[PDB]
RNA sequence: AGAUACCGUCGUAGUUCCGACCAUAAACGAUGCCGACCGGCGAUGCGGCGGCGUUAUUCCCAUGACCCGCCGGGCAGCUUCC
């Protein structure tokens, strides 16, 4: 029962019924959420802290590169799965592992990736009837690089659910250019070939590890269109904007104003007191006479291909 | 608040760049040796000095910091520069190539080559 | 450059660009001189000679001296072809 | 270092049309009073003694005199 | 006693440049003011084309600097032009004296007739330009003397240029404009192509290429 | 390529490019590097003529042969991509480099402690580091840049069609750069692949090192 | 403080159609017309040319609808030390 960091995240209460509940030191201390340190104050108790060896830590990462999920994992990320290694050398039959398991199986449809598979409000009847956001020997894992490469080896785990797992639904991106999925879904730039070449992959991951994925075939993603499109030429300053080419070229920094930056914790009842039932806008600093955005405001002008029918006054960043 | 001074942190800087196999990490050890070295007015500017540079070692033995330039800890970095692995990522068996790619090598007389892999098109 | 009698009367001689033959200026900065090493054409080791090339700085402005040095190699077989 | 490094001079030379009235600073530079500068050094000024060429030994050889 | 700080100063002060022609042969620039004092040294003569007052607009009023047109020349091979702006007017001048050696183009020099003896006017009716100003070089012949404004018959005797014949158009009261396109003009003389130069040039080692062995001591 | 099999591209170094994918181009394609692209496929991947970019190669592993002192070139990443290619670049070359940022007027204020005078420049990147490619334009530099399909050739002097996205692509461009100068001048000749693996010149990426101290 | 003005309520001529007048506009790209030459890059409108594919219930060719490329003349962009 190996105990992990998005346990704490989500705060999976649980050390009641699994109880060989074994841990790493540095995925509790690496936690910056004060209400995990909290859940660390009172009930760890139970669990014991322990680290694996490293004739196991290199094994994990043989079929790691294998399952392809070695650079998506994180470094502390690494020795918790070696650490249910030892506990399933120890405890469970080592007769029933496996390891290089399986193809891919392409299960090429005509679903678009930006489909709506398996979002909960979304429906093509299926309610939210508030109950059910709590109902959106092993380990409790949210992240599915830790997942993917438990059920690869054939290593039936639980969660906050309290059952085991048999169905693993997300999604990873494959690079469309040298064919090199990760883990990871928060880059959107390659790690690999470094292009803007990820693509959105559905998998579908069962307890044996049946990989099959479903990779979309449908030519709306399979587009050269809005591709190519003359670039400026390369400015030095320091307020220049290089149109964000490669995922680390040094871009000088524009940053938001602390007071600019920051939103309403319209939530928080100490509220009453003083200025406007909204935020102040920012009119006086230099970060807003910059006309200094946020990089995730205005991603949907991004998708737009250059080479468009832009209204004849328009000028973006 | 308290905020240093380039008098101060420019000057402890060339402390560490010269003499960094003399220093540690003391305040009462490297302020002793810093007058051994540094001709310096009063008594106050050679302990903020003294205490940058406890500090900048206390920084260094984490990692090597941006000011330094050391005759020492370079060696050190370039024989940890070298990390040599057993199987570098460029001797593999198997490289997925597009269709598109396998037509070039035919034409630039390499199609002789068996590591590739042309896959399905997508 | 040559008087009646025959003298050389000029300072220097100024060199010309060796892509669009243009006299490189005396007060020109984005000029070239590339010295570019020749091959054994046995060995692959370092002859001792060299051919010294020539681009003018608004060849240079136009992105247009990388073909250009690429085809006087071209012309000196220093470039294979294709 | 106002007090022991500049030297202020005032004066009153006079003219047709009234007085001119001058002032002549002198900071004075380092390196003892050979009639030159004060004894003591700037207060900002750290001067570090120049990078002393050490030799380095790989053998125990001792050198017994 | 003069310490340069260039791969260029070192071997003009140590005897391996030859002559000031080989740093316009390969169009090298030159960043240190004691080159043009070692090769030119006496054979050197400056102007003060203008000292004109400026004032900087100060959100307390305004403060009085100075600008200085400076034109070096030596007669018979050279000129060149410095302009600095400074507030004691005597730091303008010598600044700008610097600023000329920094700028000096060679000029090329031709024949109106046949070509007897040494050359005394412009090889073609070359022209220059600097804002607004059009100032287009003529040549003339032996003994017409410069026909120009007072400002480029400056530049023109400094280069020594003997004899020319001038026309210019646009604001040249505007001295700065005016004076460096005369400095344009006699700039372009050289780089102005003429059947004379289509002898294919033999690139000839560079003092970089050349000397690199005493920039290794050094 | 001077058309010496003893200089054409040799049948394990083509597995290297496909292998880190620089035959991988860019999205964008200038249309001055567009001599030099072998075809465009679906999706825009404007794949590179290797033998193509090979042949540019050498020309730049002759151009940095003939100056008499190694230390008169300089060679510049400004970004974090090819910072440790660059700096055991001239370990192993002898050339004089500069990693990550570029101090505007290195080439030009000739007041600076750092102000160098080179001969010869090598740049990672006409996007990256172009504020080095300007400062070229000044002290009569010749150029090398390391070119991918959307890539300026301004300023450059000689160029190479690779791509230099990737982290492992720009690594083995400067492995192979240096791997052909040095058999140029007189080291160890054409019979041994040489002892510095590729893997050295790769970027470090200090998360990968957590990742490779805690298992070797 | 001042209002015959910034306001509102009505409201003629007019705004509408037909037949004649009338010929001015910040009638603007504040940029004559025809022709040649001079950097790129995609998007779009019309016509044509070529083509693996998917749908019109497939299929038989049609023909549309999309998709990739090319040519020509357009309204426009964007880029760039021409
Ligand atoms: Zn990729």
């Amino acid at each position: 029962v190996v105990a992990d960091a998005g346990a704490f995240l989500r705060h999976a209460a649980l050390q009641d019924i699994g109880k060989n509940i074994y841990t790493i030191r540095e995925v509790v201390t690496e936690i910056r959420d004060k209400a995990t340190r909290r859940r660390l104050a009172v009930l760890p108790y139970e669990l014991r802290f322990k680290e694996p060896l490293p004739e196991y830590v290199r094994l994990v990462t043989e079929f790691s590169k294998k399952t392809g999920d070695y650079p998506s994992l994180s470094a502390t990320d690494i020795q918790v799965l070696a650490l249910t290694y030892q506990l399933e050398a120890e405890f469970v039959g080592v007769s029933h592992l496996k390891q290089e398991p399986q193809k891919v199986k392409v299960s090429s449809s005509i679903q678009h990736p930006e489909t709506p598979l398996h979002i909960s409000g979304f429906h093509l009847g299926g309610w939210i009837t508030p109950s059910n956001i709590k109902q959106i020997v092993g380990c409790l894992t949210t992240d599915f690089a830790m997942q993917n490469v438990l059920l690869q080896m054939g290593l039936h785990v639980l969660a906050v659910n309290g059952m085991l797992i048999r169905e693993a639904r997300s999604y990873i991106l494959r690079c469309h250019g040298c064919f090199k999925t990760t883990s990871d879904m928060s880059r959107v730039f390659c790690s690999h070939c470094g292009n803007k070449t990820l693509k959105k992959v559905s998998v579908t991951v069962s307890d044996d590890g049946t990989l099959h994925m479903h990779f979309s075939r449908n030519p709306k993603v399979l587009n050269p269109r809005g591709l190519r499109y003359s670039l400026p030429t390369p400015k030095g300053g320091k307020y220049a904007i290089n149109p964000h080419l490669t995922e680390d070229q040094r871009f000088p920094q524009l940053r938001l104003s602390q007071k600019a930056r920051q939103k309403t914790n319209v939530f928080a009842p100490d509220y009453i007191a003083g200025v406007s039932p909204f935020v102040e806008n920012d009119i006086s600093s230099r970060s807003a006479t910059l006309q200094v955005r946020d990089s995730t405001l205005g991603a949907g002008r991004r998708r737009l291909n250059p080479n468009a029918s832009r209204k004849k006054f328009v000028k973006k960043r | 608040g308290r905020v240093r001074t380039k008098t101060v942190k420019k000057a402890a800087r060339v402390i560490i760049e010269k003499y960094y196999t003399r220093l540690g990490n003391d305040f009462h050890t490297n302020k002793r040796v810093c007058e051994e070295i540094a001709i310096i007015p009063s008594k106050k500017l050679r302990n903020k000095i003294a205490g940058y540079v406890t500090h900048l070692m206390k920084r260094i033995q984490r990692g090597p910091v941006r000011g330094i330039s050391i005759k020492l800890q370079e060696e050190e970095r370039e024989r940890r520069d070298n990390y040599v692995p057993e199987v570098s990522a460029l001797d593999q068996e198997i490289i997925e190539v597009d269709p598109d790619t396998k037509e070039m090598l035919k034409l630039l007389d390499f199609g002789s080559l068996s590591n590739l892999q042309v896959t399905q098109p997508t | 450059m040559q008087n009646d009698a025959g003298e050389f009367v000029d300072l220097y001689v100024p060199r010309k660009c060796s892509a669009s033959n243009r006299i490189i200026g005396a007060k020109d900065h984005a000029s070239i001189q590339m010295n570019v090493a020749e091959v054994d054409k046995v060995t692959g080791r370092f002859n001792g000679q060299f051919k010294t090339y020539a681009i003018c700085g608004a060849i240079r402005r136009m992105g247009e001296s990388d073909d250009s040095i690429l085809r006087l190699a071209k012309a000196d077989g220093i470039v294979s072809k294709n | 270092p106002v007090n022991y490094y500049v030297d202020t001079a005032v004066r009153h030379v006079l003219l047709r049309q009234g007085v001119l009235g001058i002032k002549v600073k002198i900071m004075l530079p380092w390196d003892p009073t050979g009639k030159i500068g004060p004894k003591k050094p700037l207060p900002d000024h750290v001067s570090i003694v120049e990078p002393k060429d050490e030799i380095l030994p790989t053998t125990p050889i001792s050198e017994q005199k | 006693e003069w310490m340069p700080v260039t791969k260029l100063g070192r071997l003009v002060k140590d005897m391996k440049i030859k002559s000031l022609e080989e740093i316009y042969l390969f169009s090298l620039p030159i960043k240190e003011s004691e080159i043009i004092d070692f090769f030119l040294g006496a054979s050197l003569k400056d102007e003060v084309l203008k000292i004109m007052p400026v004032q900087k607009q100060t959100r307390a009023g305004q403060r009085t600097r100075f600008k200085a047109f400076v034109a070096i020349g030596d007669y018979n091979g050279h000129v060149g032009l410095g302009v600095k702006c400074s507030k004691e007017v005597a730091t303008a001048i010598r600044g700008a004296i610097i600023l000329a050696k920094l700028s000096i183009v060679p000029v090329r020099r031709g024949y109106w007739g046949n070509k007897i003896g040494k050359p005394h006017t412009v090889p073609c009716k070359v022209t220059g330009r600097c804002g607004s100003v059009l100032v287009r070089l003529i040549p003339a012949p032996r003994g017409t003397g410069i026909v120009s404004a007072p400002v480029p018959k400056k530049l023109l005797m400094m280069a020594g240029i003997d004899d020319c014949y001038t026309s210019a158009r646009g604001c040249t009261a505007t001295l700065g404009n005016f004076a460096k396109a005369t400095f344009d003009a006699i700039s372009k003389t050289y780089s102005y192509l003429t059947p004379d130069l289509w002898k294919e040039t033999v690139f000839t080692k560079s003092p970089y290429q050349e000397f690199t062995d005493h920039l290794v001591k050094t | 390529s001077g058309a010496l099999d003893v200089l054409q591209m040799k049948e394990e170094d083509v597995l290297k490019f496909l292998a880190a994918g620089t035959h991988l181009g860019g999205t964008n394609l200038d249309f001055q590097m567009e001599q030099y692209i072998y075809k465009r496929k679906s999706d825009g991947i404007y794949i590179i003529n290797l033998k193509r970019t090979w042949e540019k190669l050498l020309l730049a592993a002759r151009a940095i042969v003939a100056i008499e002192n190694p230390a008169d070139v300089s060679v510049i990443s400004s970004r974090n991509t090819g910072q440790r290619a660059v700096l055991k670049f001239a370990a192993a070359t002898g050339a004089t480099p500069i990693a990550g940022r570029f101090t505007p007027g290195t080439f030009t204020n000739q007041i600076q402690a750092a102000f160098r005078e080179p001969r010869l420049l090598v740049v990672t990147d006409p996007r990256a580091d172009h504020q080095p490619l300007t400062e070229a334009s000044y002290v009569n530099l010749p150029t090398i840049a390391l070119c991918n399909t959307d890539s300026p050739l301004r300023y450059v002097d000689i160029a190479i069609p690779c791509n230099n996205k990737g982290a492992h692509s720009v690594g083995l461009m400067w492995w192979m750069l240096a791997r052909e100068v040095l058999r140029m001048r007189g080291t160890i000749s054409r019979e041994h692949p040489w002892e510095v693996m590729p893997d050295l010149y790769f970027y470090r990426d200090p998360e990968e090192i957590e990742k490779e101290e805690q298992a070797a």
